[PDB]
RNA sequence: GUUUCCGUAGUGUAGUGGUUAUCACGUUCGCCUAACACGCGAAAGGUCCCCGGUUCGAAACCGGGCGGAAACACCA
RNA sequence: GUCUACGGCCAUACCACCCUGAACGCGCCCGAUCUCGUCUGAUCUCGGAAGCUAAGCAGGGUCGGGCCUGGUUAGUACUUGGAUGGGAGACCGCCUGGGAAUACCGGGUGCUGUAGGCUU
RNA sequence: ACAGUGCCAGGUGGGGAGUUUGACUGGGGCGGUACACCUGUCAAACGGUAACGCAGGUGUCCUAAGGCGAGCUCAGGGAGGACAGAAACCUCCCGUGGAGCAGAAGGGCAAAAGCUCGCUUGAUCUUGAUUUUCAGUACGAAUACAGACCGUGAAAGCGGGGCCUCACGAUCCUUCUGACCUUUUGGGUUUUAAGCAGGAGGUGUCAGAAAAGUUACCACAGGGAUAACUGGCUUGUGGCGGCCAAGCGUUCAUAGCGACGUCGCUUUUUGAUCCUUCGAUGUCGGCUCUUCCUAUCAUUGUGAAGCAGAAUUCACCAAGCGUUG
RNA sequence: ACAAAGCAUCGCGAAGGCCCGCGGCGGGUGUUGACGCGAUGUGAUUUCUGCCCAGUGCUCUGAAUGUCAAAGUGAAGAAAUUCAAUGAAGCGCGGGUAAACGGCGGGAGUAACUAUGACUCUCUUAAGGUAGCCAAAUGCCUCGUCAUCUAAUUAGUGACGCG
RNA sequence: GCGAAAGACUAAUCGAACCAUCUAGUAGCUGGUUCCCUCCGAAGUUUCCCUCAGGAUAGCUGGCGCUCUCGCACACGCAGUUUUAUCCGGUAAAGCGAAUGAUUAGAGGUCUUGGGGCCGAAACGAUCUCAACCUAUUCUCAAACUUUAAAUGGGUAAGAAGCCCGGCUCGCUGGCGUGAGCCGGGCGUGGAAUGGAGUGCCUAGUGGGCCACUUUUGGUAAGCAGAACUGGCGCUGCGGGAUG
């Protein structure tokens, strides 16, 4: 699919539609003093072996994409997220499609 | 070749009319269902004589083709290459199957038995109701033995049981014998060929016109 | 082993009868619906819209809410024994009012009127329905005829 | 080691052995399920009623001393 | 029977993602040769196996088939 | 009788063709100053009122197609229960109840809701 | 001043250990996915219904391919109209729906839901109720309402994605965001960490195991719920036999034969099946020895022949005694 | 069958190869020293040992701009820190090796009967099965074809060979 | 460990001894499970499962109970009932001269057009012919068709919680009213037949089933495989069905 780089719509601080800046999210460097990881390490150290999960079967070939809405007038600044169904391709603002033209 | 009739004798299974969710049927044997003068008209040619099945059964493609040959062959002799219509009413229509022969070499190893146990087309059949027909013959008054007969040797390549019979009606019309040549002398019933129009007291008033005119 | 799929097997249900494929006349969307009135669930296939769903398609029910262009509306469903009585949410396009009831009311409204009547007599009207009894004795009369003589017909072959 | 798929063979005996209910419906069923906007004004009608309890005190004792009089009248 | 793989010039074989088709060989015409070879210049040649579908459009993307090929058919 | 405006049920209303329009409207019509809309005032908007029922519409016509009823087919086909009925079997017979559809014959051809005209 | 031993770190390590090595599944193993969904059907007219029953799809794509709003009319045909021909371009007529409506079908659709453009974010934020799968538990998907903030439209409404039915997913884990939020603890300030509430990473075995083989050197619990013999049923195939009859047989149907068809037996062929047996009924052939059947190769008595003889085939009673090295 | 003698590779100059052990400055070969020790392969004699280093191994005073921990050093900070550069062996690259594991292929036309084909096309690949040998203890089709031995031979032997 | 190598042998033991202990090892799996009588009395059905020899929860069962009615001349309720209203329904049949899809045949048509003829240089010229189309027709069909369209079937409803008067409240809705909610009064057997009704805990076995009429899917057919519906047996004898 395709998004544009704008979009008016709700920014929840405000109680009002403003624009809101659309980029799409990465995920964060994994922390590391994150109690979560802080126990999978040193449970899984010591002599030992392998503790926890991983998997060696994937499925499904995409990811739903997210949305990171941020608005546009200052102070609020307030970032939102907006899930978004999948495709195994994703753009913002790339062209608009046009209609009644040559197919070269 | 195929399995002799008995197994596809009696109708068990809905039709299976040759659509496009059976394919790859292999075509029916007969496939002229009516012989000698087809150029025929109504006014010449006065004997419907009727083959009827008396049993709720299955007849296959290649049965029909005998019976109608067999019947082309009495006929011709006692009347004459001209002297008749046969006619066939039964095109063989919903389509048999063959579980594909449980094929297997020699002592062999593997069929799995039942798997996928569906079939493929094989053949065509009719479905035959009772009193329903399945041949019928015209030609001339004159000449009512020479149908009887006829249909009477069709009768033996072709199962079950089924009665002769000779019809009430000009020739293949359904209009009762009794009937015709008044209907016509006024014009109930307008001459086409082999079949014949009922003109009713109805269209628009120079359809009629035309007639009694 | 069959699909779950809401709208299976209604190919031929919610398909629009004959000759009606179009504009859904208004009044079936100006009549006035409210808590009580029973009302018969009948899908539609134009509006999908609020729709119910095939396993009360021809039920009926009384309606226990009413939103701006839907109706809550209360029916009794066989599931494996018991019987639930529950409640959807059913666009008015596929429902109408049952007659069902309609024969009481009227039928109400007769006795309370034939009873307040003959009280002034006293007289003791026949209030119950009452099924249909065994129908007297009547007499008959041919007048100057025997009746007419059937025989059964002799069978011949028609084909 | 294969079986059967199904069937809904004695259970007409089962599911109805002990009955098939037909839901036991009082009167005065529950409010739940209905337009909140409805309820946000009922609520109002409901809680306001006392307060129009004086003319409804009097009204009543009006109608029931005139049906007190309608009745004494036909006596 | 079931699972794979192909089919494109006269032949052997490339090729693309959906606009376009090649090479080598063969062959037709000149040249060179006394004459053939070789060499040098010009040339023409297929529905891209048969289909239906999608699509702007299909040789190429689906579905069906037809011809040629390969691979399994293990406990008794 | 009839029309217009808005309507209900949506063919008894559709379609095909034939016949006649008194008044009011309903229409056809005439033009682009403005509003507005176009490649084109062809459609929409607007300002009109010089003509005529040419058509719509309305009103009527057709052994007219269609639709809508009736009949017939037919107590046929099919079927609930029923039997230690027949039949090698397909299937068929009966008993107790229910009971269709075509061809083929008939009749009909839109009813009215509110508001307002005209025939004073 | 390294060799060397102490101890971390990274490599290398079936040398050695522990472990695993799906289910469905006409036995199973190799074939597929019927492992989650969705169309048409089966499916016996309220709903529901199987098999590896059929006939098919899905793991999709869309910045619009939605929301309004406007605007028009679609496939096909006819008649016309330069070059222009079954097809470019135009114009009239017909055109209930034959197009079209991202896809399988299925349902739905017309001064629409078909097509064209303007304006945009109702794919937005937020409680609750219900339907569907049902235990009437989740998830997914949907339906009705309500509260905000908005687009559109003269406006009524309409719109919380994509005309309806699939098109996605717990716990624990990870990340991003949100509130002058709570904890971070004997107080206080800053980092840091934990909560709380929303979103993402993901389990394709779809209510969610982090997992390769082989064993004819093999073992134990079991199993006639699972096969390989025997037996039953069945008879596709096999064998044997009828009928009708077009032909061959110089001629002539039927001495002898006999097509296209069609009706049967039979269990000496192979299949299906899985009823009996897995606290295991000795599993292939050969020898020897009995007995029975006839589905008559000989011989006795017969009827046939296209039988002159001779020789030969067809058939009946017939299983009396024969069938060898 | 194993071994066997014979042929063959391969590591090793003792701070070693191979090897044991739980551990020591532990032990066997080793009362040894390459004509020895350890590790393999084949299997007397005679004749021979074809091509392939494209895979995986093994290996090589080989670059290691590929990466890469601990520690180590650089920096911000207030500290947990956080962020820099650098970088071993093995890992990535490049050579050698087949008496290392192993591998060693399809297509037309073309000769004066027919056929067959010395000849000449494509293509692929790491080479592409060479000397022999073969219905062998290796051949599915399989009672391969021919010869011989038998009265009769799926049996045996002798040839043939797209094996 | 040892093997000139054959998984040989290690004291009747070797794909790797014997002895004792951990040791009641674990087992969804075989087998058994011990006195009488009385009463009620199944399931092999539901969804999830590393689920298919087992579990999870649906059921059905018992027990335990309770709330009441009144058979104490003076009952409401419930229901594998049946009527009367009323909806719902897309199967059998039918039709296909109603849509779609197949398909026979003739009359008819240069419809179109063709491709061959034959008579024509060639000519909708004559006459043939076959293609395709379509104008009236006719044969025969469809599970993934349907104009019609049954039988059998599924909802409701057949009143006291019901009618009928009066009056109040509202922040919702609207020119007013609706609409909803309340207070107050007025008014009784509302088709047949049957039988006392209600509701709360614990909870075992079970969760391999099989057979028959009719319907029906695989299969050719089966004592074959899989559904429906009902009926059995299991689970339960007996007269009969010679036997079963
Ligand atoms: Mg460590
Ligand atoms: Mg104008
Ligand atoms: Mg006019
Ligand atoms: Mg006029
Ligand atoms: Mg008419
Ligand atoms: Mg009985
Ligand atoms: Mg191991
Ligand atoms: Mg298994
Ligand atoms: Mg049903
Ligand atoms: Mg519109
Ligand atoms: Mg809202
Ligand atoms: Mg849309
Ligand atoms: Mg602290
Ligand atoms: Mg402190
Ligand atoms: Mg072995
Ligand atoms: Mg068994
Ligand atoms: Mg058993
Ligand atoms: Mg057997
Ligand atoms: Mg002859
Ligand atoms: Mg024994
Ligand atoms: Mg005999
Ligand atoms: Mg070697
Ligand atoms: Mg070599
Ligand atoms: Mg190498
Ligand atoms: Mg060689
Ligand atoms: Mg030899
Ligand atoms: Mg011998
Ligand atoms: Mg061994
Ligand atoms: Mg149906
Ligand atoms: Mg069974
Ligand atoms: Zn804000």
């Amino acid at each position: 699919v395709n998004v544009p780089k704008t979009r008016r719509t709700f920014c929840k601080k405000c109680g009002k539609h403003q624009p809101h800046k659309v980029t799409q999210y990465k995920k964060g460097k994994d922390s590391l003093y994150a109690q979560g990881k802080r126990r999978y390490d040193r449970k899984q150290s010591g002599y030992g072996g392998q503790t926890k999960p991983i998997f060696r079967k994937k499925a499904k070939t995409t990811k739903k994409i997210v949305l990171r809405l941020e608005c546009v007038e200052p102070n609020c600044r307030s970032k939102r997220m907006l899930a978004i169904k999948r495709c195994k391709h994703f753009e913002l603002g790339g062209d608009k499609k046009r209609k009644g033209q040559v197919i070269q | 070749g195929r399995r002799p009739a008995r197994c596809y004798r009696y109708c068990k299974n809905k039709p299976y009319p040759k659509s496009r969710f059976c394919r790859g049927v292999p075509d029916a044997k007969i496939r002229i269902f009516d012989l000698g003068r087809k150029k025929a008209k109504v006014d010449e040619f006065p004997l419907g004589g009727h083959m009827v099945s008396d049993e709720y059964e299955q007849l296959s493609s290649e049965a029909l083709e005998a019976a109608r040959i067999c019947a082309n062959k009495y006929m011709v002799k006692s009347c004459g290459r001209d002297g008749f219509h046969m006619r066939v009413r039964l095109h063989p229509f919903h389509v048999i199957r063959i579980n594909k022969m449980l094929s297997c070499a020699g002592a062999d190893r593997l069929q799995t038995g039942m798997r996928g146990a569906f079939g493929k087309p094989q053949g065509t059949v009719a479905r035959v109701h009772i009193g329903q027909v399945i041949m019928s013959i015209r030609t001339k008054l004159q000449n009512e033995e020479h149908v009887i007969e006829a249909l009477r040797r069709a009768k033996f390549k072709f199962p079950g049981r089924q009665k002769i019979h000779i019809s009430k009606k000009w020739g293949f019309t359904k209009f009762n014998a009794d009937e015709f040549e008044n209907m016509v002398a006024k014009k109930c019933l307008i001459p086409d060929g082999c079949g014949v129009k009922y003109v009713p007291n109805h269209g628009p008033l120079d359809k009629w016109r035309v007639l009694h005119s | 082993t069959n699909t779950k799929g809401k709208r299976r097997g209604t190919r031929y249900m919610f398909s629009r009868p004959f000759r009606k494929h179009g504009v859904v006349p208004l009044a079936t969307y100006m009549r006035i619906y409210k808590k009580g009135d029973i009302v018969d669930i009948k899908g539609m296939g134009t509006v999908q819209k609020g729709m119910p769903h095939k396993c009360y398609h021809g039920k009926t029910g009384r309606v226990y809410n009413v939103t701006q262009h839907a109706v809550g509306i209360v029916v009794n469903k066989q599931v494996k024994g018991k019987i639930l009585a529950k409640r959807i949410n059913v666009r008015i396009e596929h429902i109408k009012h049952s007659k069902s009831r309609d024969s009481f009311l009227k039928r109400v409204k007769e006795n309370d009127q034939k009873k307040k009547e003959a009280k002034e007599k006293g007289t003791w009207v026949q209030l119950k329905r009452q099924p249909a009894p065994p129908r007297e004795a009547h007499f008959v009369r041919t007048n100057g005829k025997e009746p007419e003589l059937l025989e059964p017909i002799p069978y011949e072959f028609m084909a | 080691a294969k079986s059967k798929n199904h069937t809904t063979h004695n259970q007409s005996r089962k599911w109805h052995r002990n009955g098939i209910k037909k839901p036991r419906s009082q009167r005065y069923e529950s409010l739940k399920g209905v337009d909140p906007k409805f309820l946000r004004n009922m609520r109002f009608a409901k809680k306001h009623n006392k307060k129009g309890l004086k003319k409804m005190q009097a009204n009543n004792a009006k109608a029931m001393s005139a049906r007190a009089e309608a009745i004494k009248a036909l006596v």
